[PDB]
Order: structure tokens, then C-alpha cells, then sequence
């Protein structure tokens, strides 16, 4: 009758890049939501497909916290129907979502001064991503009809660029944790409750 | 697939890496200049290093897009701010004697200093020595002295590196496809591909010169004027109706006869609105200050300064340990990085310099959501004009007794009007005709219209006829007068100081009729409309994205320059000046010199 790891997930000393975003499965524990939204703390506390007071009377048969390191300014694309490089290349959310999207600021923990090079972001990819499509690959972005050989250089492009994330960067340019709360019902025993 | 959509993804890129790099630069450039230690002066260099090199690269990369298979106007714009390789179209030895000379003149103009032979050990360096006699100096020997021996020592060494640099950068101009270096400098204002707001490298001179003989009338009546209060001063020494001498006009040059002020001033015997005695008095300090101007952007629909631009700027000079460079700076490092530099004291001076430098700050907020590139003022005139506007309005009486530094006991003496517009006059209009020659006689020596035997025959050809300013010695071929100046030895646009006189009271103009403002324009405050505040942002918001001339539009209904508006803030002045040269005469005869009797 233990209560699920959410601290794991949202006081992680490290968070994910997000084009290599994380992925958690909270499973066979009850889960207090109130705790997570009553607290002020966080930026942004955004449930779609479900009101957020409903979440404890109700059980699921698995919880799935995407976890990840944006800027300020992307925290926006972080919902259906959005566009950008984070929602077009980096992480998708389906145009009709079920769950929630948690999101704060981490300047104290995510910018060191002269930069912070250990957050990364896809700025190009030959396609968009599908909801929930994760992509690792750091395969050379062949922009034109000239192969690239591997190399960077003329209409060749290394798709992952970083966040300098420094602490005297303005808020939209600032790192933001965000931790994406999925529900998944199956025909299967109900794990998850509350 | 295509080129502009390759061209698309490279810009993409390019922004990334520019806006990375130019940060860090930037933050070495504020340490240093915050931190004057040996240890900064060596990381800014390395990073201006950086930031050259890597600017190299992107250059030749950005050459590999056709422009010409771009119609896409924003990116195809963008692409061409990259492809300009400057220097390098010359051979490698050409290019480096040509930053050879251009680092020469440089040094010769701050470190050339000129001894009294009477004392070989004491000489004077322009700054502050040899400034401060033309700023201060009554003496019109002394004043000679320095105005001569300036010229003599220094302006005679910048001569042969000024024929060089002349022939130099004409070879760099015409392979980059424009006739001479001087075209090449107005290629700023050129605007293309926008039907109804193109603007031609040409239409420009023609325009200067428009404007410019609409600013005869009021700047003849003040010469006019000024020579009379000075005729009284030196008797023996100015005609009535020939030229004032170069030596006596308050600066070096005589770019601005400001310091003409305290012998034109028409009203001795009124005081001045200075309020700083009133801020020592209500306990003001560095904070007060820009708190204050922050309230005036606020007022007007703008946003609030940003909390990084509290905790990250320098607004007081750092007490006595560490060292800063004291010039009143706004910068925008990037990344939402907006500070100011300023050694801040409890005077009327810094708390209008606050407004001007915070109008930057709020200029470079606003292009801030452009592209990269694209994040600057519409030409070279705009950023200048636009803080500037504000220091207009927190000057006026009015706005200073609503913020409660003036006292409700200042009445509106027109008699301090006037004082306050000569005051204004001898800065803004007496400048006009400096700017104009000069800059015509650069862009007529690329042109090939003045040859190297007639140089300063001209030089001061066009100063008797254009300026009314007679040189006090005869001056022939080894000296070079023009480049005695800053901008000139230093490779400067010097079209920029006209432009934007022009712009900022045309701003101005049409920020006060959307304030509602009734009455004469220099008592005019913009503070508390939105409205205005909106005309305003329409254009900041744009920054170089679309022409300049559209820009000029979206706030003062018009195309192109105008006159109008800065004949409109002095027409209260010109009708006093018309008064009081009814018994002179207005005007000037070329043939008088001082030394030629
Ligand atoms: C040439 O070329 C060029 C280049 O390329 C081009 O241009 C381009 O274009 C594009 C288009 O798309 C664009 O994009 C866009 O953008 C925008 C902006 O952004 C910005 O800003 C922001 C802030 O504000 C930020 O965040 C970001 O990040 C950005 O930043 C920056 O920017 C700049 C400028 O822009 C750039 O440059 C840079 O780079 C950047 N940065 C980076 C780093 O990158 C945006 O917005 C958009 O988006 C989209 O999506 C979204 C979602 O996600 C949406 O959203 C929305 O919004 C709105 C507002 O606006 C809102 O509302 C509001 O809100 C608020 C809050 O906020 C409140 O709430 C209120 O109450 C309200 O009201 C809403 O709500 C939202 N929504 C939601 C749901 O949430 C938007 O809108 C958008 O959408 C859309 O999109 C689309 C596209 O995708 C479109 O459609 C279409 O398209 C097509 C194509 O594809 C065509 O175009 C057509 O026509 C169209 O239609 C639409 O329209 C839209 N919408 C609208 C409305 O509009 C995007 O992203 C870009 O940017 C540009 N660039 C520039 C420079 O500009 C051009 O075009 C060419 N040319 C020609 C002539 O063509
Ligand atoms: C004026 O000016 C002057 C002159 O300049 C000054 O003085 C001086 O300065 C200097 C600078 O310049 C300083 O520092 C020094 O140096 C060094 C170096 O570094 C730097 O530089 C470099 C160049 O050269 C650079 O580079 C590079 O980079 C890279 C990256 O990219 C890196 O890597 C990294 O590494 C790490 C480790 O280390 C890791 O691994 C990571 O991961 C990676 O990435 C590299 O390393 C580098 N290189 C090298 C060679 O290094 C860099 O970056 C930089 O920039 C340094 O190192 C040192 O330092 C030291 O010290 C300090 C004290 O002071 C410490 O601590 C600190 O503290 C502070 C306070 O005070 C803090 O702050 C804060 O924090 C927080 C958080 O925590 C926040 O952030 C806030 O906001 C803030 O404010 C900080 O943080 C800290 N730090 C850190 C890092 O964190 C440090 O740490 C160090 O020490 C240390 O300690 C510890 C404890 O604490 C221990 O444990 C350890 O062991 C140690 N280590 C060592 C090494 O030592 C040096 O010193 C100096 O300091 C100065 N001085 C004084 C007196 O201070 C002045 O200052 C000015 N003034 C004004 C007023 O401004
Ligand atoms: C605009 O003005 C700038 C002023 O510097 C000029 O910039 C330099 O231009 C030269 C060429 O004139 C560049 O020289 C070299 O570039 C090479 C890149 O291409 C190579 O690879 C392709 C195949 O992919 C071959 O076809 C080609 O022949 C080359 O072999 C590089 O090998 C070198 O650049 C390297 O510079 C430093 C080291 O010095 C490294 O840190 C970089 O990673 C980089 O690889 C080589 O120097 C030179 O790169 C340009 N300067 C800089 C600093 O990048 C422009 O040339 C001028 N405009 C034009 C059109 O010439
Ligand atoms: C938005 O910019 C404005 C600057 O114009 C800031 O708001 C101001 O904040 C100060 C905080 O001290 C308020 O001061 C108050 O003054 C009254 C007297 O007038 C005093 O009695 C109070 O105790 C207090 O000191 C001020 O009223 C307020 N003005 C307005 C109109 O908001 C602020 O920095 C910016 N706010 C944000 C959200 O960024
Ligand atoms: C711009 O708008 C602001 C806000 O409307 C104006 O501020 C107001 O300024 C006056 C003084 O000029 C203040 O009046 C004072 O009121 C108190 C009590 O009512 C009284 O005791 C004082 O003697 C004085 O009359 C008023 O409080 C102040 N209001 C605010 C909210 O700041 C400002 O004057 C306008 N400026 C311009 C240039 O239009
Ligand atoms: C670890 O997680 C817990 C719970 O999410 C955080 O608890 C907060 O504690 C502070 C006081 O330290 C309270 O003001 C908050 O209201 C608590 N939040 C919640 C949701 O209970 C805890 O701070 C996290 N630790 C760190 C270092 O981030
Ligand atoms: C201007 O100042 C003089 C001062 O002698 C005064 O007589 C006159 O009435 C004032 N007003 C105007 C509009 O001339
Ligand atoms: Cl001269
Ligand atoms: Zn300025």
C-alpha cells in the first residue's frame, strides 16, 4: 500500500536532454495527486483529458512521467496541437491528449556561469515527430542533394545543438524542467490508484 | 531542395551558434569594461578572436547561396548581411596594409600629443589637454594655439596615410560592385525589392541636400547671430559680414557650438532648470534614477525593465577597488541579457542619460523576438533617435514638476525658453552644416571630384561657402584638417548625425500629436499615452526585418526624411533670431579672412 515515486522523478539531480527525453513507469502504488498539484511551486500544471480533481478517484493500470530540460520560450509547445522545434522534432504530444504537463523553472539547478552545454536539443530533422516518437540518432542532417559523408559542413549539419544555459540568461531563454504525466488503461490488473 | 530553403536551414543554424558566441563575447566585453584587469583584457580579446574567425567561416559558407535564387525577401536580406567579405576582396598584403594603416591613423589620433618646445618634457594629448582649451578657453591666442598646433603636429602625419586609406578602401568598394567607398557607406540607406519603399544610394545625397536648404534660412540667422554676440567679445579680431573663425567655436572642430553658449546666452540674468539640487534635497540616488525612467517607459504601454537588468547592470561607479570605463552603455548580450553601464551621480545630466540609454534598453527589448541578423535599428540614424526622443521629453518642465523634481513654483519664463532653445540650437542646428560638408567632401574625394593637389583648397573651399567657418591660418597640401577628427581618422559614416537629427524630430512630431499635446513642441512630455507608446513600439518591434522607410512610416505617416518637423521644435527660436538681426546683416561673404588683411 506504498505511495508512488513521484519525488524520484521531479527532484531528479539530473534531468534528460529532450530530444533523448526519459521515460518512467510508475506502477503498483497509490498515487496522490493533490500533493502534486497543490503547492504553488511549479510554473505551469496543465491537465488535458482528464480534470486534475478526478485523478485520485480513479485507477489506471500504469502512470508514465516523461521527464526533460527546455528553455522558457518552448515550455509553450509542450501542448496538443503546438508547433516549433521542441513539438516538431524533440517531443511530440498527440493533438488530443489525456495527462498533464509540469513544468518549472531550474535556473538554480540547470546554469552554470560561462555555460551549461549538458542540455541539448534537435534543431533539424527530415521529418516530424509523431506522438510520442523519441529520436536519438546523431546522424548528419543532410540539408542538400550532396552527400555528407559524415562530415560537418556545407548543407551538412550536426542536428543536436546545446542550451548555454547561463544564469544571467532572461526567463525565456532559461532551462525549465518538465515532467509529462501519461495514463494508460489496458485490459489488464489496474496498478496505479488512489 | 531548393536554395532558399537550403539557405533557410543554414540561417537556422547560424542563428544558433551566432547568438551563442556573440553572448560570451559580449559577457568578456562587460567584464572587462565592468573589471579593468589584465586578466579581462586577455579573455576579451580571445573572444573578439573567436567571434572573427568564426564570422570568417560563416561568410564563405553564405557565399555558396546564390542570392539570386532566393525571393524570399526577409531571408534573402539576411544571406547578403553575411556575404560581405569587407577586406578580403583585396590581395592578402593589400588587405593587410590596409588594416596596417587603418590601425596607424587610429593611434596616431589618441596617443599624438603636442609640446610646448619651451617645455620638451610637457606636451598635451587631444584628450583631455588640447579639448579642454577649445571647450574652455577664452583666450583667442590660446585657443589659435591649439586649434593650430593640433593640425600642424598631428593632422600633417594622418595626411599621407589618408591618401592610401582613400585609394584602399575605393579598390575594396569597387569590387564589391558599388563605385566608391562613399557609395558604399550610403548602401545602408539603400532599400530594394519592396515596391512603393525602395530607396536608392543616390536618392540620399539628393535628399541631404533637399532638406538642407530648408535649414539655410533659420542656420544663417543663427551664425548670424552667434557672430554678432562674438564680434562683441573679440572685437578686433570678426567681420560683420565675413566668416566666424574655426578657433572660436567652442570645440576642436566647431562640430557643435554648445560651449558657445555662456557668450550667445540672451538671457543672463535668469537662472537654469537644473534639478539636481532638488534630487540631493528629496535623498535620491543611482536607483531613484532608473526606477524613475523606468516609470516613464511603464506609463507609456511599455514593459518594465527585466529583473536580470536589476541584479546584472552596473548603474554606480564600483567604489575605489576595481576600475570601470565610465561611458553610459545599454547592452543586449543576447539570450534575453539586457544591462546598462553607467557611473551614475545625483544629477539632472545622468538622470536624462538614464532615459536615453534606457530607450536603448527598450529598443533592443522589442527587436529582441527578430532573427539574429535582423536585431538592430532600421538604418544607422534609427537606435540614435529613438533615445534621444526620451531625453526630449524628461527635459521638459513639465514632466519634471509631475515627477516632482521641479518645483510647482517654476513658472514658464518664455525669456528661459529662449535661453533653453539657443542652448538647443547651438548643439542640433549648428551641427547640421559641419555634418553636411564634411560628409560631402568624403564622398566627393571616393568620387574622384576632388583631386590630392586641391584637397584642402576645397576643404576650406566648402567650409566658407557650406558652414560660413573661415580658417584662421592658410592651410595648403601637407596638412589634413578632416581627418583631425575622430570619425574621420577612424573610418566612421559620418551621414548618420544628420539622418538622425532629422528622424528624431519627426519621432517626436508625431509622438506628441498621438499624445494630444497642445502648444509649442519643445514643452511637449509623451508621458502617460499608450497610444504614442503603441505608435512607438510598431516601429521598434520591426528592427531591420523590413526597410527603414516603411519603419520611418508606421510612425510618423511618411516615406522619407523630413525637415518640417525639426524647423517646427526651433520656429519659436527663429522668430526671436529674426528679431534681433534686424540691424544686422544675415549672411556671409567668402572672400574675408582673418589673415588676410
Ligand atoms: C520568409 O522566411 C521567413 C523565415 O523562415 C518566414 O517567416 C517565418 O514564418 C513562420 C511561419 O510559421 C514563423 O513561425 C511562427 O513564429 C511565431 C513567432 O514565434 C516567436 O515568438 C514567440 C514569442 O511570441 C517565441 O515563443 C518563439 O520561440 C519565436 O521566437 C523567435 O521568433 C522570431 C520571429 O518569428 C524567429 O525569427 C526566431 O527564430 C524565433 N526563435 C527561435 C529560437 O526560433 C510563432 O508564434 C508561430 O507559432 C505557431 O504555433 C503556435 C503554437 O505552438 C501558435 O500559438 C498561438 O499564438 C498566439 C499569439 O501569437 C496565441 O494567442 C494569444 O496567446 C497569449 C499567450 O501567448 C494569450 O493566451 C492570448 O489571450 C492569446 O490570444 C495563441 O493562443 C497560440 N495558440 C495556442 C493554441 O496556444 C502560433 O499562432 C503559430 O500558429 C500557426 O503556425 C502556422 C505555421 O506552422 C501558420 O499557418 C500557416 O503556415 C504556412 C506555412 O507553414 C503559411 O505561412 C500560411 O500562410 C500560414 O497560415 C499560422 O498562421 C500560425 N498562426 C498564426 C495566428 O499566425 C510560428 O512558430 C517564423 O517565426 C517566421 N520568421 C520570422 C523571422 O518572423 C517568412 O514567412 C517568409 N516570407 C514569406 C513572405 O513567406
Ligand atoms: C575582477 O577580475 C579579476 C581578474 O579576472 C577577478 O579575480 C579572479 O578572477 C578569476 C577568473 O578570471 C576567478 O577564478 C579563478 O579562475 C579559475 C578558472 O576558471 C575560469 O576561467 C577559465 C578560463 O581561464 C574558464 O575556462 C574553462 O571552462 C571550462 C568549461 O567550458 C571549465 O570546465 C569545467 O570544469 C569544472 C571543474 O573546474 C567542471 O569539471 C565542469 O563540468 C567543467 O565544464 C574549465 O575548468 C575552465 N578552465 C579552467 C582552467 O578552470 C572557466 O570556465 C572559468 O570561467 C577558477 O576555476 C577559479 O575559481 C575558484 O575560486 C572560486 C572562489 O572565488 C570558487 O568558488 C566559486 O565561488 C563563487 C562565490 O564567490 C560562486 O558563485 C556563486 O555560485 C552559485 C552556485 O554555487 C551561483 O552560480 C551564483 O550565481 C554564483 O555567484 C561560484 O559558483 C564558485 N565556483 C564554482 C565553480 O561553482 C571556485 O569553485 C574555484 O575554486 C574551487 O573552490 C571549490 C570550493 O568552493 C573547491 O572544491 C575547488 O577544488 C576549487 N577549484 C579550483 C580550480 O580552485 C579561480 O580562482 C577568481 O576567483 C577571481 N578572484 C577572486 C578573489 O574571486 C575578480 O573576481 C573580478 N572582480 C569582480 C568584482 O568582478
Ligand atoms: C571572406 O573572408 C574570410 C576572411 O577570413 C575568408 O575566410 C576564409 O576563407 C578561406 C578560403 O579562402 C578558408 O580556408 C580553408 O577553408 C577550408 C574549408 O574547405 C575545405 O574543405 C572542402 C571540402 O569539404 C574543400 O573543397 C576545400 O578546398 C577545403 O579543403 C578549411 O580546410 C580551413 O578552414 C578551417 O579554419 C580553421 C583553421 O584555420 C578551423 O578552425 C576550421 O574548422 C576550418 O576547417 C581553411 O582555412 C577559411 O576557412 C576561411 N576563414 C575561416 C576563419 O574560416 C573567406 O574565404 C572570404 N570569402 C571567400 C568567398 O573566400
Ligand atoms: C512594472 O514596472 C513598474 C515600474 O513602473 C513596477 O511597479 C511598481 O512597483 C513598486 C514597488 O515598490 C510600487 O511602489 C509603491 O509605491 C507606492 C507609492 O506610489 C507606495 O505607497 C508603495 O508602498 C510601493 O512602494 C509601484 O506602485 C508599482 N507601480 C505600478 C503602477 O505597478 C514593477 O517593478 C513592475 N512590475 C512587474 C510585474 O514587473
Ligand atoms: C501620469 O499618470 C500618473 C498616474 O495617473 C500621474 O500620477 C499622479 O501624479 C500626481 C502628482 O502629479 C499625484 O497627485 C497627488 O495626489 C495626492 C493624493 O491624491 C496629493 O496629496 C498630492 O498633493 C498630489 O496631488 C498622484 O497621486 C499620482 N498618481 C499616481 C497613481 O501615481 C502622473 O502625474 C502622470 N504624469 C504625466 C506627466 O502625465
Ligand atoms: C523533493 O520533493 C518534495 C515533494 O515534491 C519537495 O517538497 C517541498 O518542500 C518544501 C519545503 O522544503 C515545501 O515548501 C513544498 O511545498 C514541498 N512540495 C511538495 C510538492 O510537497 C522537496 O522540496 C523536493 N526537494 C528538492 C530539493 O527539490
Ligand atoms: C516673451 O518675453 C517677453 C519678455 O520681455 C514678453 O514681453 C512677452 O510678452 C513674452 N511673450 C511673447 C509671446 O512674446
Ligand atoms: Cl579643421
Ligand atoms: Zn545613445
Amino acid at each position: 500500500t506504498n505511495l508512488c515515486p513521484f519525488g524520484e522523478v521531479f527532484n531528479a539531480t539530473r534531468f534528460a536532454s529532450v530530444y533523448a527525453w526519459n521515460r518512467k513507469r510508475i506502477s503498483n502504488c497509490v498515487a496522490d495527486y493533490s500533493v502534486l498539484y497543490n503547492s504553488a511551486s511549479f510554473s505551469t500544471f496543465k491537465c488535458y483529458g482528464v480534470s486534475p480533481t478526478k485523478l485520485n478517484d480513479l485507477c489506471f493500470t500504469n502512470v508514465y512521467a516523461d521527464s526533460f530540460v527546455i528553455r522558457g520560450d518552448e515550455v509553450r509547445q509542450i501542448a496538443p496541437g503546438q508547433t516549433g522545434k521542441i513539438a516538431d522534432y524533440n517531443y511530440k504530444l498527440p493533438d488530443d491528449f489525456t495527462g498533464c504537463v509540469i513544468a518549472w523553472n531550474s535556473n538554480d539547478l540547470d546554469s552554470k556561469v560561462g555555460g551549461n552545454y549538458n542540455y541539448l536539443y534537435r534543431l533539424f530533422r527530415k521529418s516530424n515527430l509523431k506522438p510520442f516518437e523519441r529520436d536519438i540518432s546523431t546522424e548528419i542532417y543532410q540539408a542538400g542533394s550532396k552527400p555528407c559523408n559524415g562530415v560537418e559542413g556545407f548543407n551538412c549539419h550536426f542536428p543536436l545543438k546545446p542550451y548555454g544555459f547561463q544564469p544571467t540568461y532572461g526567463v525565456g531563454y532559461q532551462p525549465y524542467r518538465v515532467v509529462v504525466l501519461s495514463f494508460e488503461l489496458l485490459h489488464a490488473p489496474a496498478t496505479v490508484c488512489g | 531542395s531548393t536554395i532558399e530553403e537550403q539557405a533557410k536551414t543554414f540561417l537556422d543554424k547560424f542563428n544558433h551558434e551566432a547568438e551563442d558566441l556573440f553572448y560570451q563575447s559580449s559577457l568578456a566585453s562587460w567584464n572587462y569594461n565592468t573589471n579593468i584587469t589584465e586578466e579581462n583584457v586577455q579573455n576579451m580579446n580571445n573572444a573578439g578572436d573567436k567571434w572573427s574567425a568564426f564570422l570568417k567561416e560563416q561568410s564563405t559558407l553564405a557565399q555558396m547561396y546564390p542570392l539570386q535564387e532566393i525571393q524570399n525577401l526577409t531571408v534573402k536580406l539576411q544571406l547578403q548581411a553575411l556575404q560581405q567579405n569587407g577586406s578580403s576582396v583585396l590581395s592578402e598584403d593589400k588587405s593587410k596594409r590596409l588594416n596596417t594603416i587603418l590601425n596607424t591613423m587610429s593611434t596616431i589620433y589618441s596617443t599624438g600629443k603636442v609640446c610646448n618646445p619651451d617645455n620638451p618634457q610637457e606636451c598635451l594629448l587631444l584628450e583631455p589637454g588640447l579639448n579642454e582649451i577649445m571647450a574652455n578657453s577664452l583666450d583667442y591666442n590660446e585657443r589659435l594655439w591649439a586649434w593650430e598646433s593640433w593640425r600642424s603636429e598631428v593632422g600633417k602625419q594622418l595626411r599621407p596615410l589618408y591618401e592610401e586609406y582613400v585609394v584602399l578602401k575605393n579598390e575594396m568598394a569597387r569590387a564589391n560592385h558599388y563605385e566608391d567607398y562613399g557609395d558604399y557607406w550610403r548602401g545602408d540607406y539603400e532599400v530594394n525589392g519592396v515596391d512603393g519603399y525602395d530607396y536608392s544610394r543616390g536618392q540620399l545625397i539628393e535628399d541631404v541636400e533637399h532638406t538642407f536648404e530648408e535649414i539655410k534660412p533659420l542656420y544663417e540667422h543663427l551664425h548670424a547671430y552667434v557672430r554678432a554676440k562674438l564680434m562683441n567679445a573679440y572685437p578686433s579680431y570678426i567681420s560683420p559680414i565675413g566668416c566666424l573663425p574655426a578657433h572660436l567655436l567652442g570645440d576642436m572642430w566647431g562640430r557643435f557650438w554648445t560651449n558657445l553658449y555662456s557668450l550667445t546666452v540672451p538671457f543672463g540674468q535668469k537662472p537654469n532648470i537644473d534639478v539636481t539640487d532638488a534630487m540631493v534635497d528629496q535623498a535620491w540616488d543611482a536607483q531613484r534614477i532608473f526606477k524613475e525612467a523606468e516609470k516613464f517607459f511603464v506609463s507609456v504601454g511599455l514593459p518594465n525593465m527585466t529583473q536580470g537588468f536589476w541584479e546584472n547592470s552596473m548603474l554606480t561607479d564600483p567604489g575605489n577597488v576595481q576600475k570601470a570605463v565610465c561611458h553610459p552603455t545599454a547592452w543586449d548580450l543576447g539570450k534575453g541579457d539586457f544591462r546598462i553601464l553607467m557611473c551614475t551621480k545625483v544629477t539632472m545630466d545622468d538622470f536624462l542619460t538614464a532615459h536615453h540609454e534606457m530607450g536603448h534598453i527598450q529598443y533592443d527589448m522589442a527587436y529582441a523576438a527578430q532573427p539574429f541578423l535582423l536585431r538592430n535599428g532600421a538604418n544607422e540614424g534609427f537606435h540614435e533617435a529613438v533615445g534621444e526622443i526620451m531625453s526630449l521629453s524628461a527635459a521638459t518642465p513639465k514632466h519634471l514638476k509631475s515627477i516632482g523634481l521641479l518645483s510647482p513654483d517654476f513658472q514658464e519664463d518664455n525669456e528661459t525658453e529662449i535661453n533653453f532653445l539657443l542652448k538647443q540650437a547651438l548643439t542640433i542646428v549648428g551641427t547640421l552644416p559641419f555634418t553636411y560638408m564634411l560628409e560631402k567632401w568624403r564622398w566627393m574625394v571616393f568620387k574622384g571630384e576632388i583631386p590630392k593637389d586641391q584637397w584642402m583648397k576645397k576643404w576650406w573651399e566648402m567650409k566658407r561657402e557650406i558652414v560660413g567657418v573661415v580658417e584662421p591660418v592658410p592651410h595648403d597640401e601637407t596638412y589634413c584638417d578632416p581627418a583631425s577628427l575622430f570619425h574621420v581618422s577612424n573610418d566612421y559614416s559620418f551621414i548618420r548625425y544628420y539622418t538622425r537629427t532629422l528622424y528624431q524630430f519627426q519621432f517626436q512630431e508625431a509622438l506628441c500629436q498621438a499624445a494630444k499635446h497642445e502648444g509649442p513642441l519643445h514643452k511637449c512630455d509623451i508621458s502617460n499615452s499608450t497610444e504614442a507608446g503603441q505608435k512607438l513600439f510598431n516601429m521598434l518591434r520591426l528592427g531591420k526585418s523590413e526597410p527603414w522607410t516603411l519603419a520611418l512610416e508606421n510612425v510618423v505617416g511618411a516615406k522619407n526624411m523630413n525637415v518640417r518637423p525639426l524647423l517646427n521644435y526651433f520656429e519659436p527660436l527663429f522668430t526671436w533670431l529674426k528679431d534681433q538681426n534686424k540691424n544686422s546683416f544675415v549672411g556671409w561673404s567668402t572672400d574675408w579672412s582673418p589673415y588676410a588683411d
